[PDB]
């Protein structure tokens, strides 16, 4: 008969050992650019909440100076 | 043994302790890295990569027999050559270990 041992058609296909770590292109210091951004957002609109809260605040105070009496 | 004893393994033997052995070097490896993470602190990679451990027992066991103590080496060469169908489940695993490595 013929032999049984294992060796297939030669090769296996190609194998790939080397190392691979990529990819991230979000990071110049423009992630800070995105970031301070954010800032920059926050502190317009919680200015403008805290000025209508002002407002508020004094519409408030005039309820009860004009209860007093 | 071999070496006192003026004897060379057959060739396919060579071959076989070879690969077995960079196999075992593998686990080895693999383990004192992980066991130096879980010790340090970094519960996880234990983990997986005990995982892929596990299959490499699992090629073991098919190969000796037996899952981690048995032999399957002697003087004068190894015995009881791969089981058919062993080498494919070795290229198998060997193919995206690479993957999880860099993982």
């Amino acid at each position: 008969k013929v032999k049984q041992d294992m060796p297939p058609v030669g090769g296996y296909g190609p194998i790939d050992y080397k190392r691979n770590l990529p990819r991230r292109g979000l990071s110049g210091y423009s992630m800070f650019a995105v970031g301070i951004g954010a800032l920059l957002f926050g502190y317009w609109s919680m200015m403008r909440w805290n000025r209508e809260r002002r407002r508020l605040q004094i519409e408030d105070f005039e309820a009860r100076i004009a209860l007093m009496p | 043994v071999e070496k006192l004893l003026n004897i060379q393994p057959p060739p396919r033997a060579q071959w076989i302790r070879v690969l077995f052995g960079e196999i075992t070097r593998l686990l080895n490896h693999i383990m004192a890295v992980t066991t130096h993470a879980l010790d340090i602190g970094a519960m996880t990679p234990f983990f997986w990569m005990f995982e892929e451990r596990e299959k490499m027992f699992e090629f073991y066991e098919r190969v000796s027999g037996a899952r981690m103590h048995a032999a399957y080496v002697r003087p004068g060469g190894v015995h009881q050559d791969l089981p058919l169908g062993l080498m494919d489940d070795i290229y198998e695993f060997s193919k995206n270990f690479s993957l999880r490595i860099d993982e």
